[PDB]
Order: structure tokens, then C-alpha cells, then sequence
């Protein structure tokens, strides 16, 4: 009621494009969008569609 | 009159009507019997290579209306064209490198279309001209600005490098080298006939 | 105090003017450093 | 003395840089370089960088 805690619902593969890391750019505008209010959450749903383990490449 | 152009483009669809700073590929047509003969086969294999010039901007045209249409602020030189149009007939040209006196910076710019139109004439006959045109985007991402745009430039450049990664392919490539060896006899033939004639 | 090692944190992995950055602009201020984190990013 | 055994001195990967076309023209006026001055030694330093595997 006096500080409103928002939410950011982001998926894993949504944010992992095509182009080359414009990738870096969909986060990029949600941490600027995570200062437009102080009390903000990130909540990134399947992380490891993201950043998995070095297998062997 | 003229267009006052002082890019390359030139082919033989059209784009000949022009006259630039630097080299120029005007091209219609400027002992005997190898002459002819080369005259022959290179009417036979220029309309083949040609319609491969056109095939190649059909396949290039999926991703140069997306690349187009995202952004227009690179379609335009941030040195406007008036500048450079009283050197035709502050800035000092060299070899080909535009030099301007206040600052002392370097700029290869291009309107970010210069190949679409280079592909209406035609004369891409290797996968490495886009290379070199998508290393000229680079180029105006490096020569003018701060961080912010020559980052999200060269971010640009690497979509269209993961395009021609996508372009380039060994079957097609074998096939531009074979006319990269015979465009290259093509071009020197041309510059001695442009100098004989 | 008379002179003063320059920090430079750089991060492991377009990088090639960057890379031009750090090493002309370490070599302006002749005292500096170079520090590079994770370089198996920049070096597999 | 009389004659020249030119030495051409290149490091790993000076001529490979990450754009394609400059190591092309790079190793055409090498070895053109190499064609004028007849007699000449070119030398590629740290050769497992510059054709790696």
C-alpha cells in the first residue's frame, strides 16, 4: 500500500534469439525497466534455457 | 543531369549513368580473333552470371526488407551530401578516404542500401562482396559516434554476418570462385579495354 | 603517490575495439594496468 | 654481398584478424613481395595459431 512491489514474469528461450545478442538487449531494457520502480523483482522461469553447463564445445 | 553518386554501383541492368570520386564499373560495353571469341563467351556467360547476380538478390531481399525497415538512422551519412558534392567539380579527398579538416576523422559511410541497388545492376559475383559490404556497415558503426552506437551497430553488422554465414555455402561458394576467376579475367579485360579504347 | 597504476576491469567475452580501447588508453597514462576476469571466455 | 636473402618476418595470426578479406590481400602482397625479391625466406611465427587445428 505505500511501496507497491512489482513483478516481471520472463520465460527462458524467449529472451535467447536470433540475431547475435540482442539476447543481451531483451534483458538490457528489463534491468533499466527494474529501476523504473525501487521495489522490483526479476523472475526468470527456466533459467538453464539461458545459461546451461560446457558439455564439450 | 547526372546523378551525383560517388559510390561504385554499376552492372548490366542499369546504373551506368553516373560518375563518382573514385573507380567507377560503367559497363554496357566501355590480335581479333581471341577478341571475338572472348567477346562471345562473355556475352554467354554474363547473362548467365546475371541471372545469378538476380537469384542472389531474390534469396539476399528476405532479409535486407527486415534489416531496411528496423532501422533508417544508418540510411543516412551523418555528413550530409552537399559537402562532398562541390569536390565532384573542410573536406579533402584522398585516395578514396574523405578527410575532414576540424576533426581529422575517417569515414567509408554508405546510406545503408548501397547493396540492395548494387544487386538491382548486379555484379556480386562472390558471397565476399556482402561480406565487404556488411564489413562497410561495420565501418560506419567504427568511424563516427560513442559507445552506444557503434555497439548496436556492430550488433546490427553480426545480424547481417549471421545472415551471410546463412548465404555463404560451399555448393554456391565453389560455383563464385569458378565466376570469382572469370570476373576477375572479366575486370582485367575491361580495364584494358577501357584504356585501349 | 607521485604516480598512480590506472585499474582497468574488463570482463571475459565487437571486442576487437574495445580491445583496441583498453591497450591505447593504458598506453596514454604510461602508469596503468590491464586486468582481464575470466579469460577462458576470451581464450578456450 | 651482391645478392639478398630477403627475410619476411610474420607472427600468429597478424595476417588472420577476425575480418575475412584483409588476410587475402595480406598474403597476396606477401607473396608478390616474395616474387619481386627473388631470393627470400618467409617466416610464420607460431604457425599452430595461424593454421590452427
Amino acid at each position: 500500500d505505500e511501496r507497491k512491489i512489482t513483478f516481471f514474469m520472463r520465460k527462458g528461450a524467449d529472451i535467447l534469439s536470433k540475431w547475435v545478442g540482442e539476447a543481451e538487449r531483451q534483458l538490457r531494457l528489463l534491468f533499466e525497466e527494474a529501476k523504473k520502480h525501487q521495489p522490483s523483482i526479476i523472475f526468470f522461469d527456466e533459467i538453464d534455457g539461458l545459461a546451461p553447463v560446457r558439455s564439450s564445445k | 543531369g547526372p546523378t551525383r553518386r560517388l559510390f561504385p554501383t554499376g552492372g548490366p541492368f542499369g546504373g551506368n549513368d553516373v560518375t563518382t570520386i573514385f573507380g567507377k564499373n560503367t559497363n554496357f560495353y566501355n590480335p581479333l580473333s581471341e577478341k571475338v571469341v572472348l567477346r562471345r563467351k562473355l556475352k554467354s556467360f554474363q547473362h548467365q552470371d546475371m541471372r545469378l547476380k538476380n537469384v542472389l538478390k531474390i534469396k539476399l531481399s528476405g532479409l535486407m526488407d527486415l534489416f531496411k525497415n528496423r532501422y533508417k538512422r544508418f540510411r543516412k551519412p551523418p555528413i550530409d551530401d552537399a559537402f562532398l558534392v562541390h569536390l565532384f567539380e573542410a573536406y579533402i579527398k584522398d585516395e578514396n578516404m574523405i578527410l575532414e579538416v576540424s576533426t581529422g576523422r575517417k569515414f567509408f559511410n554508405m546510406d545503408l542500401d548501397i547493396v540492395e541497388e548494387r544487386l538491382w545492376n548486379g555484379y556480386y559475383s562472390e558471397p565476399k562482396q556482402f561480406l565487404k559490404d556488411i564489413e562497410l556497415i561495420y565501418r560506419d558503426a567504427n568511424t563516427i559516434g560513442d559507445r552506444e552506437r557503434v555497439i548496436k551497430a556492430s550488433e546490427m553488422f553480426a545480424n547481417a554476418q549471421m545472415g551471410i554465414e546463412e548465404i555463404s555455402t560451399p555448393d554456391f561458394i565453389q560455383e563464385c570462385k569458378a565466376t570469382r576467376q572469370r570476373d576477375l579475367e572479366r575486370q582485367e579485360l575491361f580495364l584494358e579495354d577501357e584504356e585501349k579504347r
